[PDB]
RNA sequence: GGCGACUCUCUGGUCUGUAACUGACGCUGAGGAGCGAAAGCGCGCCGUAAACGAUGAGUGCUAAGUGUUAGGGGGUUUCCGCCCCUUAGUGCUGCAGCUAACGCAUUAAGCACUCCGCCUGGGGAGU
RNA sequence: AAAAAAA
């Protein structure tokens, strides 16, 4: 009846980021937060070595990329079959923005973890790639029946 | 060339109907809202009612009429907008009378 | 078809192109056959189904584009969603709901983007954009949590609590009334923070509940301290050097008739019958700009007001105390300086002869509007007695205002008498008494002179050919009328004429047929709610609600600043003759920024003195929750229907307390129908309510239906 | 609310005065009702007679 | 049972007021006669009807409060006005009393008296 | 809610 709490996850200890941390608990497999923890500052000093750029500027940008504005929810009234488009919600935003870069991150074609999660932020950096795709994706599908909301 | 008027409008909930005649209720011109292209819920409105009126008048005045009785027809929402179609196409209202069967 | 679309699309394209109605553009395309009018509504029916134009609901015809919107004000509402009013007040009004304000405030003007589904009678939209911000300034409660404050707004269409950070709290405590200004505004979940400017005090203090209001218009304060000086540096007699160059007229009999509590008296009269059967009227007005010289202290914080206020309990001047109740103030019995308007009028109420001078006077009595009602209807023979010299000018008076008044009416006037209160406050400014404000024989004398005075002048300087302010009256909104029209003719009112051009003759056809009969008080009330406001400007437009080509406002410089420029126009072009080249666009630059601001400072008077009445009348009914009172529907609506009580005191009927149907609103007949019972509750029916609730801080009264 | 015909004293309503019947009939020439006139129901039934025969004379209309 | 346009012709009943007269000339009323729905059927005939406020008729007595229709008297009133008493009718509340209870309550279903119709377990059977 | 006008 009143939303619940969202749990207070702790800052990321080198980035000072509570955004960065979050990425660790989504990328964590088995509660092996350690495996993620490595997996991540060696993805951010793999995106500082090819950049130059402080990997907080890269994966800021990356996330602005990939976060959507306006998603599709089924509505049934009736007959309705409506993909309301709804605004997402600031949290819900960094949700699925670190959801999609961990889970086509995790798709991608190189070898290990640590290069496939730099390039997919480098990409969602660019304003390409995949994850920025899904996001134009909901938007394009958000569009095309934005005539009901 | 006759000049005073009777403006027979039937107001439906489908259609607004505005017939224009002389005293003896030969009849000068006519428009509906289905007439002018209109269809479904737009022939109800009372948008259709003041645009037949105004295709019904501007038909009369070529006649070369000036002052109209009113005679109105049915419980549908046009009558009011009608009525002040053909004060507002130029032809003077006499009186109003309600008609309904 | 095509070719045919292309250029009423071309021409809807020009920059020029404000939105039409069908009938606006068959006359702007000169479209005279009638298979040339069906084209153009194919045309536009099919361009409407593609989404190349809209039509708004006012049935007027925009291209979207250029928009895919509509530029306009907010104004907001308490259960959190809005309307737009756009800028061309011929189209409808836009519905906003709560989630797609986008940050919007109350009498913010933004851009809209048009809804192409609507989910009931009226067409939505979105807020996409913020032009303008107009809230700057928040009075509300502040409240203390542990670590941060908030405000709750008085203003409830401000939905949201203002969060007051810690440094910003200024010394305010919890209940206290504060001002707080906008730091920064909402941000998606995120309020609009603030800090207290000032304090007021607590809620619960005497005369904060106003004062209060006082701030929520931002009305002016106290005055300046440079205008205090100037105020307390003019003399309190005048000097023989001012008597030069004016007319001596302190051997005449003039007279002051105002109200009993009135210290600001603006005008004295006098009226001589001619051997010819003619009046003279001579109407002597306080020479403020003598004073009040241009650009000085005064005259700078005169401008910034714009208008004396007068709230329930206390009266916020245009000018300080010392002048308005002092020298300006025509005053008993005490040499006085004045700008005067002199008419000869014939048994017609012609004016033939005038003269606009000035001068000097002494009245010869200070009299009261009851005071001359018993003199003339009462017929009371102490009063007679004790104003023995002065009861023949009284009845010559009379006659006079009646030939006047019978002009005005042939001309066509509306006369719009309605009842209004008058609240009884005592020396803490708790309530004792709302009474009806009722118009005697003595004001309506009091009103026709200055009128006429006022006509006279503006007709003079309008054939003069100077720049010079005007009080205009614009037609009404065709499209409000239009609805007024309707409205009337479900009682029987038939109307003679049309909405675009309707002369004023016929609205007082109305009026009356209505008189003396129950539905009087909300046709008026209605045929109202179709006018315009009326507004100064430089130029003469004329005045619709006197139905005069030729109008002013003169007869009151010490409590409207237009007045004040009318009596320094008055100087600079009579009397001291300056019509030069340089004199006239100084005044023809100033006018229209003076004209604009004056008119806004009146309207933000009367919805503040409105709303200490409201404030009141509610403190009133505190203590009658419980009694039956016999009222009248004043209002129907979707959500209830309203009652106004004999003491003009209104109260809702919320359709949550009608608890015998179903109740369905029927717009077009205003009325409240029944599903099962049949019951009719209309506009204008007499119906005994009961008071259920009554609350002060919002301005509530809640009634429930006891009998028909 | 008072009756115009208690009022100013008149016992015999005229259908021949127009001017006085016009009073008490709406625009479209409908009759009013007595709770709206304030009519005494003594006088409403003869107002609503003499307004009849008025109607039948063509002296007042049916339906303006 | 009913009876709603207006006018005209003919005709019935009711109430108020004063008492000029009459001087118990009254009341109820089986039968009978007349009136009397869709009626049911050939206007005639049918002759019954929740033709039930489910409450015979007539008379007298027995707290109040309030509304309305047609009146009467007084009060001041110009008249109107409102105020008050009183009559007849029609309503809502409410005593006392009555009721099994619901209710009724000066329009009694209260308290009395006269006369009439009618009832006496359900069904069988309105056969 | 909503007009003049007054104050």
């Amino acid at each position: 009846k009143g939303p619940v709490a969202k749990r207070d996850v702790l800052p990321d200890p080198i980035y000072n980021s509570k955004l960065v941390s979050r990425l660790i608990n989504k990328m964590m497999i088995d509660g092996k937060k350690g495996k993620s923890q490595t997996i991540l500052y060696k993805s951010f000093d793999i995106i500082k070595e090819r950049t130059g750029n402080d990997a907080m500027e890269v994966f800021e940008q990356a996330l602005k990329n990939i976060m959507p504005v306006l998603e599709v929810k089924a509505r049934r009234v009736g007959g309705a079959n409506y993909q309301v488009p709804v605004e997402v919600r600031p949290e819900r935003r960094t949700t699925l923005g670190l959801r999609w870069l961990v889970n086509y991150a995790r798709l991608r074609g190189e070898k290990t973890m640590e290069e496939r999660l730099a390039n997919e932020i480098l990409d969602a950096a660019n304003n390409t790639g995949a994850a920025v795709k899904k996001r134009e994706d909901t938007h394009k599908m958000a569009e095309a029946n934005k005539a009901f909301a | 060339n006759i000049e005073s008027g009777i403006a027979h409008i039937r107001s439906t909930f489908n259609n607004t109907i505005v017939t224009i005649t002389d005293t003896h209720g030969n009849a000068i011109s006519w428009s509906s809202a289905g007439a002018l292209g209109f269809r479904g819920s737009r022939k109800s409105t009372p948008f259709a009612a003041q645009m037949a009126a105004e295709t019904a008048a501007k038909g009369s005045i070529e006649h070369g009429l000036k002052t109209l009785e009113v005679t109105v027809k049915g419980p549908g929402s046009g009558r009011e907008a009608a009525i002040r179609a053909l004060q507002a196409a130029g032809l003077e209202v006499t009186a109003i009378r309600d008609v309904t069967p | 078809k095509e070719a045919f679309m292309e250029k009423l699309l071309s021409f809807m394209k020009e920059e020029a192109y404000k939105p039409l109605t069908v009938q606006e553009l068959e006359e702007m395309l000169n479209i005279t056959e009638a298979e040339e009018f069906k084209e153009l509504v194919k045309a536009l029916v099919a361009l409407e189904e593609k989404g190349l134009i809209v039509r708004t609901r006012s049935d007027r015809y925009g291209i979207p584009e250029k928009m895919n919107l509509i530029k306009g004000k907010i104004s907001a509402h308490a259960k959190g969603f809005a309307f737009l009013l756009p800028e061309d007040t011929s189209l409808s009004d836009v519905f906003i709901p709560p989630n797609e304000l986008n940050t919007a405030m109350n009498g913010d003007i933004v851009m809209v983007r048009l809804n192409s589904q609507s989910s009931g009678s009226r067409q939505e939209g979105t807020v996409i954009r913020i032009l303008e911000r107009a809230i700057q300034r928040v009075v509300g409660t502040y409240t203390e949590t542990r670590n941060f404050g908030f405000v709750i707004p008085d203003d409830k269409k401000i939905t949201s609590d203002i969060f007051i950070p810690k440094n910003g709290k200024n010394g305010a405590a919890e209940g206290h009334k504060v001002v707080v200004k906008l730091t920064s505004y909402p941000e998606g979940r995120m309020n609009a923070e603030g800090e207290v400017e000032t304090i007021l005090g607590h809620k619960n203090d005497p005369g904060i509940d106003i004062l209060s209001v006082i701030h929520k218009h931002g009305l002016p304060g106290e005055f300046p301290a440079d205008a205090m000086e100037q105020a307390s540096s003019t003399p309190d007699t005048i000097d023989e050097k001012d008597l030069k160059d004016r007319r001596d007229l302190r051997d005449q009999v003039i007279v002051t008739i105002d109200g009993a509590d009135a210290k600001d008296l603006d005008d004295a009269v006098t009226v001589t019958k001619l051997d010819d059967g003619s009046y003279k009227l001579g109407v002597h007005i306080a020479d403020v700009s003598h004073y009040v010289t241009e650009n000085s202290p005064i005259d700078k914080e005169a401008l910034e007001r714009g208008t004396s206020v007068y709230l329930v309990d206390r009266v916020i001047p245009m000018i300080p105390h010392r002048l308005s109740n002092g020298i300006c103030s025509l005053n008993p019995k005490v040499d006085r300086l004045t700008l005067s308007c002199e008419m000869t009028i014939n048994s017609q109420g012609q004016v033939t002869e005038h003269e606009i001078f000035q001068s000097v006077i002494k009245t010869t009595e200070r009299m009261t509007y009851s005071d001359v009602n018993k003199i003339l209807v009462d017929d009371d023979e102490e009063l007679k007695q004790k104003y023995e010299p002065l009861v023949p000018m009284f009845k010559d008076m009379e006659r006079l205002a009646q030939i006047l008044r019978d002009k005005r009416m042939d001309r066509g006037a509306v006369d719009f008498d309605f009842k209004e209160a008058k609240v009884l406050v005592d020396d803490e400014g708790a309530v004792k008494d709302v009474v009806i404000r009722e118009r005697s024989v003595a004001e309506k004398l009091i009103e026709e002179f200055m009128l006429v005075a006022n006509e006279t002048v503006a007709e003079h300087f309008h054939w003069m050919n100077v720049p010079f302010i005007y009080r205009i009256h614009e037609e009404p909104n065709a499209e409000k009328l239009q609805k007024f029209l309707e409205f009337v003719t479900t009682f029987g009112y038939v109307v003679k004429g049309t909405a675009g051009n309707i002369h004023p003759r016929a609205l007082q056809s109305i009026l009356d047929a209505v008189r003396d009969r129950p539905e009087e008080t909300v046709i008026s009330t209605v045929m109202l709610r179709s006018m315009k406001q009326a507004k100064y400007d430089p130029q003469s437009l004329g005045h619709f609600g006197l139905s005069t080509e030729f109008y002013t406002h003169f007869t009151s410089p010490i409590r409207r600043y237009p007045d004040l420029i009318v009596h320094r126009l008055i100087r600079t072009y009579l009397i001291n003759g300056k019509v030069d080249e340089a004199t006239q666009e100084k005044w023809a630059e100033r006018l229209p920024d003076i004209a604009e601001h004056t008119s806004s400072m009146e309207r933000r008077a009367v919805d503040a003195e409105r709303e200490t009445d409201d404030l009141k009348k509610a403190e009133y009914m505190l203590d009658k929750i419980g009694e039956e009172f016999d009222g009248m529907i004043s209002s129907v609506t979707n959500f209830g229907m309203f009652v106004e009580l004999p003491n003009t005191i209104e109260g809702l009927v919320h359709v949550s307390f009608m608890t015998d149907d179903y109740y369905r609103f029927d717009e077009q007949h205003f009325a409240m129908i029944g599903e099962r019972t049949g019951n009719v509750f209309r506009i204008g029916d007499e119906i005994t309510v009961k008071v259920v609730d009554v609350n002060k801080d919002e301005r509530n009264i809640d009634f429930e239906i006891v009998g028909m | 609310k008072v009756c115009y015909f208690t009022s100013n004293g008149i016992t015999h309503i005229d259908y021949k005065d127009v001017d006085l019947l016009k009073k008490f009939v709406s625009e479209r020439g409908k009759i009013l009702p007595r709770r709206v006139t304030g009519t005494n129901a003594k006088y409403q039934r003869k107002l609503t007679a003499a307004i009849k025969r008025a109607r039948q004379m063509a002296l007042l209309p049916y339906v303006s």
